[PDB]
């Protein structure tokens, strides 16, 4: 029956006070997060940053949710996690972020019965990363998402990666034209602020350039350019005016190619 | 050897079969061997 | 093929995936496959 | 009253699947004038949610037979909350129709067709059954025809043009030469604008990687000609080597070089021309 | 060449359906129309499809015919029903782009070749 | 710039006695009670990030001392005078205060000294052609229409890194001068090729 | 395209006696009483303007006859035809109607 | 209030919506905003850029008529203030002026209030960018006629070189 | 709403650089055959005007 | 050449304005300052004032001075009250952009020639 459901649905959420967390006088909260890669889009150099689509779901318990006699997760309607608590989760490199919105907020929150609240959201977001381009473009860059509590301190919650290393999935099903995922890594600590101590997890990419489309666009006409400019050595000495239009224009094509490149 | 089999290998078929592209490359080969031969008769042909 | 393949699902129809390209050889299977193409490659070269 | 029809107001009162489009980068409701959506309930309690949406699906392409390539692009969704034992979406007898095809926003592609799938897709929440509806677009040549492919061919023409110049004519034939290599690296710089940065190489690629060729072979045919005319200055019993190969007379013969490369120039690009449209377009 | 080539009954005593297919030429993404021209009389439009699947109607003709489309196919399609002896004309088949028209003949620049229809009491 | 932006204040009506002397409180608690106003004097389209949550800090202390922290990305007018571009040096404003509240209402302070009030993080730089050498805090007054209100400034001194442009213009031209000059030593006969010398490198010079 | 696009109906429960012949009301009272589900057929992401406040306008007389105009700044699909640019001529469509109720 | 020619405007909303109510004993509602606005401002570039235009907004009720509200610029020319601080570096503001009327449409008469500005364009990063390199292109293209008659290629390539340089000169303008 | 395109700024962008690099290349049959590098200028520089 | 003329009294026994007016260049975008230098004493900063209308002022002359620009005029203008013998100084008008200061006097690259100001008892 869903007449039982409703009831017990209404006595959880009945006497619930959103603005404490689960033990706000006890020991902190443990949250455990995993995250489901669902793209990396636009590996910006200009503006050194990566866009990440992500399936970023968080794992707490709530004793104040616990329910019996339903031998069931409730996956209830997203509506009301506006109604339950959830932690004040950020990326700290974050630029600009938002959760998915088609046909409705992109939300899941699915209890169980010993009060277990499992809590997701469909995020893309576009994450500063600085860029070492002294070795473009045989360079390799590290990218990073940097995940923290923003008003809860290590006394008030922990942060784990749920399943350890196999918390993150979809790396390798991302396919970037001009990079290739060569490792990624999890990390886990802390960060000290004036306001407190915070946990810190990180979520960071190595990314190795593909060197196919740089030989194509720029090394082979350089190459190509430097030879004809070679082929003057066979003509005749008194040939000056084609000897010098060939010199003149190697010389001034391939200041052209370099500065028509470096603008990108 | 996912597409054929594991009894596939080095130089072993296994459960695939040749198909018309493989023997007719062969019979390129034969083709391009017995032109040769007739472009070498026909040069040393020419001058007599 | 040399570089282009084709393989099936296999659910009772066809439904064949195809991948391969001699431009791109990152998508052919081996090494041997590599060179092979070459070489037909360079005799359509010649011949041409 | 067999049916309540109704307008945006009630979708949010009663229940509505939480379907969310699995492979898009950005989508959107519409707003005005008021909420493009519409309720319809019947006395059975079947109960009919439409809305007007706007999606940017991702679709990965692979152009390696760019200009030439066909793609099969997905749009796919999904229950984001419930499982497959809580939730099941279905395909209806006709379910995605379509008005004027290709009266469409489509400029570089032509849609040949559609397919709709159903298939569970597992992930760490659970089980979820994703209804995916692929588009099968085809490439069209004009753009690219009238941009990279007959310019490129034209500035070839334009390197077989030196053969007919006199050879004395030197400043004449080397700028011609290497004007013309110069703007094959521009058109070459121009074609890969509308592409993506990707690390394979395209038909596009390819068609103008030869035409740099054979314009960089009359440069070079150019400088040999005049470097060596001006600058510089058993069955049979016959021998194998005689017989076979040649070291009899061989150059001598390399004042003739224009006359030579005027003939063989063209031949070789139209061979050229032939087999790579004949392979792209009919043999695969 | 670009040529539209009608069909449909030609006598009745009653419903009728006179199709209009296209070819050499896409006309999918140009407005399809049906009109009428009895002799001694100026070419009229009864009926128009608009890409959008948007249909437009002349007053006289109004609930009476109706007009639909195959873009796949490339044709138009008019069903004729409630004819009556006053109905009795020559139909047009145009199509093209509507320039200051949509209901003028002069915005259309494709016609095809007209089909009698005859209705007798 | 992206900042935690921390206010403090005392609000009397807060006051508690509890187990604990600081309720660290969710960020819904602090739309319910009174905050500052404060806003960027010259910024110019700002954000405040929401992203899983609001990205806000509230805590309440048992004597009744709030602190409000915030999570803020904002870009700020920086007017420049480019008479010594590329080698040229900048102090980028960053003014804040009170929208509403004049003087005799609200009066903003610097939690330390003003040195010591604004800290940067050792890897926090996103700059790519500039050095931050430092900031420098201060605070002032300004009269508007509606009364006088209390600014709190700090500037910026950043300074350009000249490299770029020196790869970018300063070579080519350097080297298209050189290159014009290299027909002084050809033989005055070479009219076409000393021609096509200057030409090409007039061209050069002009793109 | 930016536009006022005017609506007006008949509403018979929304029919008063008083001083007033016409309340020229807030546009708050649009939300609360029930108006037409107009919709563009073609558009692409119009805009509904809101400085300072919704420009919208509301106006209900004493028979009950509404009156309600809103300010769009309406962005539609003009489909063009090419082939003799830059001499062509086109007719971009505008086309609207209610989305969920039927004729 | 809404502004007539707005393209996209907004009010700032860091830290918190920058918006101001200030009451009065006497009943007297001060309400003041902070807003970024887009104005259409059509330009006639038929003198650019030796040109000057005028850029207005609008400021209008739209539901209120004037049986309604009636809009003024209180203290009169002293209403707009800020105009002499501002420092744009390609325009320089010759003055601006307030003007209030009334507007008909069909649905009424409503207030119109309009601010608006004269700006004179700067001519120094023309004369850098455009003109300068253009008068010295066909100062250069006079060489040839210091060149005698045989030295055919010499003075072709000087001319077409001077040809060309002015198509990249007018290229380079158009694409912005 | 029914829109006619103005055709000045094509013809003054377009339409008059094509027709003077057409009276540019026609210029060289004015100019003695044996200026071969002169002529040869003419109709390179014309062809690759062209194509930009 | 740029130029920072001074004008205001020299001899108070008392209120006081001294104004500063700039030419040669438009300093509507630097912030125009007031500085203060007594026999033997270093430079010392009296007040300073930004395109944004935001004065700052020192500590031993906040409340005191009062610092305005007329942007129009391109001038900067300072109110003295409350003066007392140690006033006793020359007045410094500058401009500047403020480079590591609004405090510091290297920051400002434009200075005017000084006015003296004297009170007595
Ligand atoms: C980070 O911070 C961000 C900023 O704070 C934040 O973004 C904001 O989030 C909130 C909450 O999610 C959003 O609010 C919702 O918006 C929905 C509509 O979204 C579209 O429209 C808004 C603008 O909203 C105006 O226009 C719509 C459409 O007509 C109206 O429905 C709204 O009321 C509103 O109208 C006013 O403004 C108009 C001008 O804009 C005026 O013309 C008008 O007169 C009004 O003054 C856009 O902002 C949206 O775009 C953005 O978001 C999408 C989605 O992510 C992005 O894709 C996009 O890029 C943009 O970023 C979008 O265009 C509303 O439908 C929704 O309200 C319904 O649900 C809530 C509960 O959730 C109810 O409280 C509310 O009453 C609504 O329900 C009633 O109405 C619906 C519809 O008819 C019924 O179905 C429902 O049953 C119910 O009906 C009952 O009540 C009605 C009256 O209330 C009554 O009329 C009925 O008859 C019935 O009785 C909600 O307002 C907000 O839009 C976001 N954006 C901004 C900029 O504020 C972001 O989430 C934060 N992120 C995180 C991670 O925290
Ligand atoms: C991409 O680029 C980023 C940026 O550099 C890389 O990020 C760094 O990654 C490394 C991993 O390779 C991180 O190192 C480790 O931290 C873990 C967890 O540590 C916190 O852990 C403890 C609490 O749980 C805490 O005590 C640690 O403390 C201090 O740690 C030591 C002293 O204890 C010392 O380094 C300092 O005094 C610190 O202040 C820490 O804060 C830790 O477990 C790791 O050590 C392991 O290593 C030890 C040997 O050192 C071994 O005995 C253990 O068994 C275990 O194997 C390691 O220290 C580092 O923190 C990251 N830095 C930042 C800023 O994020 C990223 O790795 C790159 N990845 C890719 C794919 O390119
Ligand atoms: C930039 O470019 C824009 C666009 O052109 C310029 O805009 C126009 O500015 C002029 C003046 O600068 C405006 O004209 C003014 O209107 C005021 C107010 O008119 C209102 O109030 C009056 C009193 O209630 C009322 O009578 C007016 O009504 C009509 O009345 C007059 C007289 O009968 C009639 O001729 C008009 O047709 C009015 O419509 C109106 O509702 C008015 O006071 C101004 O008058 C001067 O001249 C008259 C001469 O008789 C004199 O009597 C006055 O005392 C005053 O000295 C003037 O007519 C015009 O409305 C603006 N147009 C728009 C579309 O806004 C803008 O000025 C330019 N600025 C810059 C900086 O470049
Ligand atoms: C006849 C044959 C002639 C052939 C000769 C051809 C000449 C070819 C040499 C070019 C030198 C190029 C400069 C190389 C050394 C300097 C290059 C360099 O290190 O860059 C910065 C200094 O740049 C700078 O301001 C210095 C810029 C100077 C560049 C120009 C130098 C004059 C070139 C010569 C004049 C023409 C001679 C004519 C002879 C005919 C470093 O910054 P710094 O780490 O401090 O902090 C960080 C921040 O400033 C930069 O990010
Ligand atoms: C780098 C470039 C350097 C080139 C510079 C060279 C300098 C010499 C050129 C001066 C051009 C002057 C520009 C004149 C303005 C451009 C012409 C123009 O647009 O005027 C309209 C007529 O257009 C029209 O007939 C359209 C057709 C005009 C086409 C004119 C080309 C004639 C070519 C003849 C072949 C000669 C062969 C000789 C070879 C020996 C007037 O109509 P109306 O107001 O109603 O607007 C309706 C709506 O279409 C917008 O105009
Ligand atoms: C515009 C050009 C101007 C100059 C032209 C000069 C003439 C040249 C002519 C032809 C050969 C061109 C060779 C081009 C080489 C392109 C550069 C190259 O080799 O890159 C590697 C190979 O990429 C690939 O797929 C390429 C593999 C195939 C390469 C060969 C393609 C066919 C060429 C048949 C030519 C016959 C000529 C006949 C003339 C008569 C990839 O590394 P990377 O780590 O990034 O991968 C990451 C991975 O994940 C990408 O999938
Ligand atoms: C002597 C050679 C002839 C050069 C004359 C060129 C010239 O007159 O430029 C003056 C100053 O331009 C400039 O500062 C830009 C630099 C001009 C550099 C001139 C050549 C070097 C314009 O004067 P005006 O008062 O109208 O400017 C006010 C406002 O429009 C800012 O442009
Ligand atoms: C634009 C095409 C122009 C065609 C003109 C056709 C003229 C044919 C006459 C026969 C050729 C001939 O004997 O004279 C030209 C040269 C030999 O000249 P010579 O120096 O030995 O006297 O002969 C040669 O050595 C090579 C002649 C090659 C002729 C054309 C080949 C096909 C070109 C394809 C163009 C797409
Ligand atoms: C310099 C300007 C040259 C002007 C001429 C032609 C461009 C060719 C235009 C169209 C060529 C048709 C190509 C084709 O038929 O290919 C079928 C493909 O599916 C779809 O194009
Ligand atoms: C890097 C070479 C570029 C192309 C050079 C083209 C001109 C080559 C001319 C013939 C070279 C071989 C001559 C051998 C005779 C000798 O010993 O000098
Ligand atoms: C003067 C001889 C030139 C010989 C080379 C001719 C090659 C011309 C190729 C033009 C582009 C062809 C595009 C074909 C598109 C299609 O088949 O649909
Ligand atoms: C396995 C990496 C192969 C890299 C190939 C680079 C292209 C070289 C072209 C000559
Ligand atoms: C780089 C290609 C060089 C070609 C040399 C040709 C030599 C011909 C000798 C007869
Ligand atoms: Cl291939
Ligand atoms: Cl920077």
């Amino acid at each position: 029956n869903m007449s039982f459901v409703k009831e017990t649905v209404d006595k959880l959420l009945k006497g619930y006070d959103i603005r404490l967390r689960p033990d706000f006088g006890g020991p902190p909260v443990c949250v455990g997060m995993n995250i489901d890669i669902a793209s990396i889009d636009m590996v910006s150099e200009v503006n050194m940053d990566y866009t990440l689509t992500m399936y970023f779901q968080q794992y707490w318990r709530d004793k104040r949710l616990a329910y019996s006699g339903i031998p069931l997760n409730l996956t209830l309607d997203n509506r009301v996690a506006d109604q339950l608590w959830v932690p004040d989760t950020y990326f700290l490199n974050d630029k600009k972020s938002f959760v998915h919105g088609v046909t409705v907020k992109n939300r899941m929150i699915r209890l169980h019965p010993d009060g277990t609240v499992l809590y997701g959201l469909r995020i893309t977001t576009t994450a500063a990363c600085m860029m070492d381009l002294r070795r473009y473009p045989l360079d390799e860059q590290n990218c990073t998402l940097e995940i923290e509590s923003y008003g809860y301190t290590t006394d008030d919650i922990e942060f784990y990666w749920r399943g350890g290393d196999k918390a993150v999935t979809g790396v390798e099903r991302i396919e970037l034209p001009q990079f290739s995922i060569v490792e990624h890594r999890l990390v886990s600590r802390n960060v000290v602020f004036a306001t407190g101590a915070y946990p810190r997890l990180s979520l960071s990419f190595r990314l190795k350039r593909n060197i196919g489309y740089f030989i194509l666009q720029t090394y082979m006409p350089s190459i190509l350019i430097t030879i004809l400019s070679w082929v003057s050595f066979w003509i005749n000495y008194d040939a000056s005016a084609a000897r010098v239009a060939l010199g003149i224009t190697t010389v001034l094509t391939m200041t052209t190619i370099n500065t028509h490149l470096r603008e990108t | 050897r996912d597409m054929c089999g594991a009894k596939t290998g080095k130089y072993s078929l296994g459960d695939c079969s040749v198909r018309w592209a493989y023997i007719l490359a062969i019979i390129g080969i034969l083709n391009a061997l017995i032109l040769s031969f007739l472009a070498f008769v026909l040069g040393n042909r020419q001058t007599d | 093929g040399l570089f282009h393949y084709c393989v099936g699902s296999g659910l009772a129809g066809r439904e064949l995936t195809c991948r391969g390209s001699f431009t791109d050889f990152s998508t052919i299977p081996s090494s041997a496959f590599k060179a092979a193409a070459f070489f037909v490659l360079l005799s359509m070269v010649l011949i041409l | 009253i067999k049916v309540l029809r109704l307008n945006s107001n009630m979708v949010g009162k009663i229940w509505i699947p939480d379907t969310f489009f699995r492979n898009s980068k950005k989508a959107d409701a519409h707003w005005i004038t008021t909420p493009n959506r519409m309720l319809r309930i019947w006395n059975d309690g079947r109960v009919l949610y439409t809305l007007r949406l706007t999606i940017d699906a991702e679709c990965q392409l692979q152009l390696h037979n760019f200009p030439m390539d066909e793609h099969s692009c997905p749009l796919e969704f999904s229950s984001y909350g419930y499982p497959r034992e809580e939730i099941v979406y279905q395909w209806k007898r006709s379910s995605v129709e379509v008005g004027d095809t290709r009266s469409w926003r489509l400029y570089q592609f032509s849609f040949v067709g559609l397919r709709n799938t159903t298939e569970v897709v597992k992930t760490t929440s659970g089980d979820y059954v994703v209804m995916s509806v692929y588009f099968d677009l085809s490439r069209r040549m004009g753009y690219f025809t009238i941009q990279t492919y007959i310019p490129c061919t034209l500035i070839v023409v334009l390197s077989w043009v030196s053969f007919w110049i006199n050879k004395d004519a030197v400043p004449a034939r080397t700028s011609l030469g290497i004007t013309t290599v110069l703007t094959m690296t521009t058109l070459s710089t121009i074609a890969r604008k509308s592409l993506p940065k990707v690390s394979y190489v395209t038909a596009m690629d390819l068609f103008v990687s030869v035409c740099f060729i054979f314009v960089f072979s009359a440069l070079v045919e150019y400088g040999t000609l005049h470097y060596f005319v001006s600058n510089r200055k058993c069955l049979d019993g016959k021998d194998c080597a005689s017989f076979f190969c040649c070291f009899e007379d061989c150059h001598i013969r390399i004042a003739k070089m224009d006359s030579y490369a005027r003939i063989f120039f063209p031949t070789a690009f139209c061979l050229f021309n032939l087999v790579y449209w004949v392979s792209y377009l009919y043999l695969g | 060449q670009v040529q539209l080539q009608e069909s449909g009954g030609g006598l009745v005593q009653g419903s009728l359906r006179v199709s209009c297919a296209a070819s050499g030429r896409t006309f999918t993404t140009y407005i399809m129309a049906w009109f009428r021209q009895a002799p001694g009389k100026e070419r009229e439009f009864l009926a128009a499809m608009d890409q959008g699947r948007i249909q437009y109607y002349g007053d006289s003709v109004r609930g009476r015919f109706t007009i639909s489309r195959d873009y796949a196919k490339n044709s138009v399609d008019l069903q004729l029903d409630g004819l009556r002896p006053e109905d009795t004309a020559v139909y047009y088949c145009a199509a093209g782009a509507g320039f200051w028209g949509l209901r003028t003949a002069s915005s259309y620049h494709y016609w095809g070749q007209g089909t009698q229809v005859t209705v007798s009491s | 710039i992206d900042v935690f932006f921390r206010q403090s204040w005392k609000d009397e009506r807060l006051k508690f006695k509890g187990p604990m002397t600081v309720l660290r409180l969710n960020n819904l608690m602090a739309s319910k009670i009174w905050t500052p106003d404060t806003f960027f004097h010259n910024g110019k389209k700002s954000v405040a990030h929401n992203m899983t949550m609001p990205n806000k800090l509230l805590r309440i202390t048992e004597d009744g001392t709030l602190l409000y922290t915030m999570r803020l990305t904002v870009r700020a007018e920086c007017p420049m005078h480019l008479e010594d571009f590329p080698m040229d040096a900048h102090a980028c404003p960053l003014k804040f205060g009170s929208y509403a509240y004049t003087r005799a209402e609200v009066v903003y302070e610097w939690t330390r000294e003003p040195a010591r009030s604004v800290v940067v993080a050792e890897d926090g730089s996103r700059l790519n052609q500039y050095d931050l050498l430092g900031q420098t805090v201060d605070s002032g007054i300004v009269q508007s229409s509606t009364g006088e209100y209390v600014v709190m400034t700090t500037h910026f001194h950043l300074k350009r890194k000249i490299g770029y442009f020196v790869i970018q213009t300063y070579l080519p031209c350097i080297m298209t001068v050189i290159l014009s000059q290299v027909s002084f030593w050809l033989n005055r006969e070479s009219v076409p090729a000393r021609t096509v010398f200057g030409v090409t490198t007039v061209l050069t010079m002009t793109t």
